[PDB]
């Protein structure tokens, strides 16, 4: 029966709520008390690639920390020396309404996605120096939101239509599906140890899953509306997520709950894209409003603007060496920041 | 009909995510920071390094 | 968990009074433009009315305008819809709707039974 | 400075390429097709290796390409997308005007479609996209006959207190009855659409009959008005 | 253009005043 | 008239009296009235005690008109002249050989404060142009050139006004009549003058330039950007060039008489004139189908509630300067038949709205213009932040 399935479902919410509470014994920032803070963060614009002609949709740094994919909507994928702001492979694109890219972990293979609902994979190093769309993965029945490489082999994908898939690029099939949201997913990102991944959606709340299983493990709920970044603090224990309710928030797996949340009275506009820093001590989000902030992921108090764009960023991507941080916009303009 | 198999799916997933092992927050606390100053001083952009070893110029 | 229930609905001759309560909890009341939709038998959602985060701005669907009437209670956290004189054609399943971002004007919500921030249901019969 | 001049070489072939793409792009106009009962783009494609497209059966975006007066343009209808459109409409932000095909000749779903359009023009990523209103199957039998009244999506106006404007003109020999009718309707959506539109953005009403008709040159005009308009308030002259 | 007639007159003017000048600082004195 | 011709003539006039040095009258007596003279006029002999007289000069200017005047003498066997002092000054009868204009200093003062203030504003309004990256596109680089027109056209003009003063005002102060004359015939003083036609045609070209581009803008069949810039640019600065060498050309060989500043020759004068009036005229065109194109707009402005005719007075009134229409007024129909009190009114309208178009385009283009003023909201605030 519908309504008995409700309400036993009521009760089991109210169980795993109780639990939350039960756990809850004291709060990240009474613990974080008599901390030294950050300090103000200056940040200068080293470099300014210039290049693309619609808005730039997303972008992926290499595992050199040097070269960078960045997609547009116009159609074109331009991997970037961000030490020479050098163009290296500018990839024509099959249909200009890219939403996401991603960079291989061998820099042997790139990844783009959008509107066609195809994530589709670009061999960089081929015999005649020529880039060529090496496999078209096709099967979801939603946009492609966010893609990211686990190997030269394998990739995850999320979509609009509220599921998540794992496919083999030598195959050219999906292997597992990830299904248990009910709203678009927008992002998500592989652990360090490449064993789980975790995604947030439409539905204002975020879940883990397991790669080589396929069944959502925990659950965390929380924000009041879409989630439209999420990333992962360096040790894999944790992850953050920025959403449209103007407000970024921390969760931990072992705690099951939310651990801190970063927001301001002054700031009305949603988070567009979110990234750690090496040590996780800083997280890099992106605004609406053009600028991108820096949080103090330990005090939730903001300390530093990277002011200077001109529309809404809407990428954003620190380095593996952390020394760089590139920020992308819908001003078609790509920023590094040290 | 639809519904209720939605359902049936939505309370087994509820159901069994609340078996899960739940340490304290404090305790959880306490390994965020034992990261952060663990790695404290490798991340540039906490302490920025010298422009001599700066690639970005 | 962004919840929003509802309550008041029952059986009622045409012609008689119904008040429907939606009770919000998991979020800022303020700060969010809140709807209502209805969905008869063999039929898709629709929306009905609406207001704003201050309650200024209110508007009707041609179909019920004059009639039921809205309103909200910033400190409940409670959106309130007032039914009189009904006729057999509001035969449907209220759902209490809320728009999906903070202090904006679009709201996209009567979706396809997929819209996450809607209400459970209160079947109303007349 | 051996192979750093291979690098600023292909540097610049990959620039030289780029700038005639920017050429390319620049000289094309984007238009995003909105509606639910519209049948113009399998029309506009007759009008304007092979032909036989290996289209996914799951695309989920069809695009057709047709010139007006040697001006190219792209639109864009979605395809294999789930009715939820909060999030990926923010793409077309940028297009040169989207069109909004709505069914004149179901009265119990007109509201829906105003609902529709308010929603698109209140919209912050669109607030600066003028929008085509395309009324579509303005045939109305129904209007002429009695079964039918339009006194639901409009128990108020049309339900007594709606005069044919003064300034309609009426198509040469036709009840005035279906042009009360039709010009309420497009009032109705005009309404809506003065009461947050401004310089930023207007909405241009057309009465497409039916979908079997010239149909490009509307939207050609209405994208040369809307950059007029806009090269104009550039120079601040509007 | 206007500029090219206003320096146009104020030579020929100029020029006048001078030469009656001339004569007064030469002939005269 | 010209102080070259007379001072060639007072030098010659010295070669008169160097024959008449020759050519003697008889010396007189003891003491002939006969004395001597430095330049000025020959000098006679005469019986010393007689009403003796000497023809008037015909070189002269003002004794051009009359030359039947002469000069009135009278002596006796004295030797010298009637002298109220010993040679100190003579008694002789200088008024038969011998017989203003503030408009022209009122109307150089009215346009030099202008250059200068425009001047000053076009600096601060080109710097803020570049400045700024984010309004770097081809409307703004069109209006960076326009604004370059106009500051040459300002330094020109100063330039070219100190000319003029060097050429004989801060030359008589030297009080040399040697070093002047080859002032007036240096290739240096030319050039000056010269640079002053480019810069004019210069600046009423990148008026056309600006109205064309605006013109191609609201009319469709556009090209590429970077074609389009190169033309109108070779348009602005190298088309002025078509006609201003040959004008040059013409001065060095046929006119050449004062630094190539006095119009003697009005067909020559059209060659420059002409191609400003063309550029002009098309101007006043575009002018026109701007307007209609507006009022077109405003017409069907939703609103259109007669506030058309406000927000069309406010959209024409930041048109001219752009366009430099206020030269249609008095030019086509005022050209050099314009004489009397209508040159005044003609050369006053033209020269002050000139000099201070800069300033209103500077003003109407840079200050007022929402885009820098965001602009300049936006850097303030980016700072403000620290």
């Amino acid at each position: 029966e519908l309504d008995q399935l409700r309400q036993e479902a009521e009760q089991l919410k109210n169980q795993i709520r109780d639990a939350r509470k039960a756990c809850a014994d004291a709060t990240l920032s009474q613990i974080t008390n008599n901390i030294d803070p950050v300090g103000r963060i200056q940040m200068r614009t080293r470099r300014t690639l210039r290049g693309h002609l619609a808005k730039i949709y997303a972008m992926h740094w290499g595992t050199d920390s040097r070269l960078l994919v960045s997609a547009s909507q116009d159609g074109k994928l331009i991997i970037w020396d961000s030490y020479t702001t050098n163009k290296v492979h500018a990839i024509p694109l099959r249909s200009s309404w890219v939403m996401t890219c991603a960079y291989a972990p061998s820099g042997n293979y790139v990844a783009c996605g959008g509107l066609d609902n195809i994530c589709s994979i670009y061999n960089l190093k081929t015999r005649e120096g020529n880039v060529r769309v090496s496999r078209e993965l096709a099967g979801h029945t939603g946009y492609l939101s966010c893609c990211r490489f686990l190997d030269d082999n394998q990739i995850v994908t999320s979509s609009g239509d509220t599921t998540c898939a794992l496919w083999d690029i030598e195959t050219g099939q999906q292997t597992t599906t990830f299904t248990g949201h009910t709203g678009d997913v927008m992002s998500l990102s592989l652990a360090p140890d490449t064993r789980l991944f975790v995604s947030g959606a439409c539905d204002a709340s975020a879940k883990l899953w397991d790669v080589r299983e396929g069944m959502c493990r925990q659950t965390f709920t929380g924000h009041e509306s879409d989630i439209n970044a999420i990333c992962f603090f360096p040790n894999g224990n944790a992850f953050a997520t920025g959403s449209d309710d103007a407000t970024c928030r921390l969760f931990d797996l072992r705690a099951d709950q939310e651990l801190m949340t970063y927001s301001h009275d002054n700031i009305i506009c949603g988070i567009t894209s979110v990234s750690f820093s090496k040590s996780g001590r800083l997280l890099l989000a992106g605004y609406d409003d053009f600028n991108c902030n820096v949080w103090d992921a330990l005090k939730a108090d903001r300390a530093g603007v990277l002011a200077g764009h001109d529309n809404r960023v809407s990428c954003l991507g620190v380095t593996d060496d952390g020394m760089a941080v590139a920020t992308g916009s819908w001003d078609s303009f790509l920023k590094i920041w040290n | 009909t639809a519904s209720i198999a939605q359902a049936r799916k939505l309370v087994e997933q509820l159901k069994m995510e609340a078996n899960i092992d739940r340490i304290k927050v404090s305790k959880a606390a306490a390994d965020l920071m034992a990261y952060c100053e663990a790695h404290a001083k490798e991340d540039p952009l906490l302490t920025p390094v010298p422009a001599s070893e700066n690639p970005f110029r | 968990q962004v919840q929003l229930q509802e309550s008041g609905g029952g059986l009622v001759q045409p012609g008689g009074s119904l008040r429907l309560s939606c009770a919000a909890s998991g979020f800022t009341f303020s700060n969010y433009k809140m709807n209502w939709v209805r969905q008869a038998p063999g039929k898709g959602l629709e929306w009905v009315s609406d207001i704003s985060q201050s309650g200024a701005s209110i508007s009707y669907t041609g179909s019920v305008k004059g009639r039921f009437t809205i309103s909200r209670d910033n400190a409940k956290n409670t959106l309130y819809l007032q039914m009189n004189s009904l006729k057999p054609e509001d035969t449907a399943v209220y759902y209490c709707a809320r728009c999906p971002a903070p202090f904006t004007r679009d709201c996209f919500d009567v979706t396809s039974t997929t819209y996450a921030y809607r209400g459970q249901g209160t079947q109303v019969t007349v | 400075s051996a192979e750093d001049k291979a690098a600023v070489e292909r540097s610049k072939m990959i620039e030289k390429q780029l700038q005639k793409d920017k050429q390319v792009y620049r000289a094309t106009h984007r238009l995003l097709l909105l509606g639910a009962d519209n049948s113009g783009k399998s029309t506009i494609v007759k009008q304007m290796q092979d032909v036989l497209r290996t289209r996914v059966k799951t695309s989920g975006i069809f695009e057709t390409k047709f010139q007006v007066d040697k001006v190219n343009f792209h639109m864009f209808d979605v395809g294999a997308q789930r009715d939820e459109r909060r999030k990926w409409i923010q793409c077309f932000n940028d297009v040169t005007a989207i069109i909004f095909v709505v069914d004149s000749s179901d009265y119990n779903r007109l509201q829906e479609a105003l609902n529709d359009f308010k929603s698109i023009w209140n919209n912050r990523w669109l607030r600066t996209i003028s929008v085509i209103l395309f009324l579509n199957k303005q045939d109305l039998l129904a209007e002429k006959v009695l079964a039918g009244k339009s006194k639901i999506e409009d128990y108020f106006p049309e339900f007594a207190r709606y005069t044919t404007p003064e300034d309609a003109t009426p198509e040469p020999g036709e009840d005035p009855r279906v042009t009360r009718a039709k010009y309420f309707i497009r009032d109705e959506f005009l309404r809506i659409s003065t009461a947050s539109g401004d310089g930023r953005h207007y909405c241009y009403p057309h009465f497409t009959c039916s979908v079997d008709t010239e149909n490009i040159r509307r939207v050609f005009n209405d994208c040369r008005d809307i950059i007029q308009r806009m090269h104009l308030r550039q120079y601040e002259l509007l | 253009h206007s500029q090219g007639t206003f320096t146009s007159d104020y030579s020929k003017y100029l020029d006048e005043q001078a030469a009656k000048e001339f004569i007064a600082w030469l002939m005269n004195t | 008239v010209s102080l070259w011709e007379t001072v060639q003539k007072w030098r010659e006039y010295r070669r008169q009296c160097q024959r008449s040095l020759t050519e003697d009258p008889p010396p007189a007596t003891d003491l002939f009235c006969n004395r001597t003279f430095d330049e000025y006029a020959c000098w006679p002999d005469g019986e010393p005690g007689s009403f003796v007289n000497v023809s008037c000069p015909w070189y002269l200017p003002w004794a051009s008109s009359v030359p039947q005047g002469h000069v009135y003498r009278f002596c006796t066997a004295e030797g010298l002249w009637l002298q109220k002092d010993n040679s100190s000054l003579p008694w002789r009868d200088l008024s038969e050989c011998e017989e203003p204009e503030e408009q022209l200093l009122f109307l150089y003062i009215i346009y030099t404060v202008g250059y200068a203030l425009s001047f000053s504003a076009l600096v601060i309004a080109s710097a803020i142009l570049l400045g700024f990256r984010h309004l770097h596109c081809t409307r703004n680089y069109i209006h960076l050139n326009l604004f370059a027109s106009f500051i040459l056209r300002a330094l020109s003009v100063f330039i070219k006004d100190a000319a003029l003063k060097w050429m004989y005002s801060t030359a008589a102060q030297q009080h040399q009549w040697d070093g002047l004359l080859s002032y007036q015939d240096s290739l240096s003083c030319r050039l000056v003058f010269l640079l002053m036609q480019y810069c004019v045609a210069a600046n009423y070209y990148w008026l056309l330039v600006e109205g064309v581009y605006l013109y191609t803008l609201l009319a469709f069949s556009v090209l590429s950007e970077q074609w389009i810039f190169r033309l109108y640019v070779s348009i602005g600065w190298g088309v002025p060039l078509l006609f201003v060498v040959p004008w040059g050309i013409v001065k060095y060989l046929y006119e050449d008489e004062g630094c190539w500043t006095r119009n003697s020759n009005m067909n020559y004068w059209l060659i420059i004139r002409l191609p400003i009036l063309f550029a002009i005229g098309v101007n006043f065109l575009i002018f026109v189908r701007v307007i209609c194109i507006v009022v077109s707009k405003l017409k069907a402005n939703l609103m259109c509630k007669t506030d058309i005719k406000c927000r069309l007075a406010k959209s024409t009134l930041t048109l001219i300067p752009l366009l430099g229409t206020h030269e249609v007024i008095f030019a086509f129909v005022m050209d050099e038949h314009a004489r009397g009190t209508l040159r005044f009114i003609k050369l006053f309208t033209e020269l002050s709205f000139t000099s201070f178009q800069g300033l209103m385009v500077a003003i109407l283009y840079c200050f007022v213009n929402n885009e820098v003023q965001l602009e300049f909201r936006k850097s303030w605030e980016r700072w403000r932040l620290e």
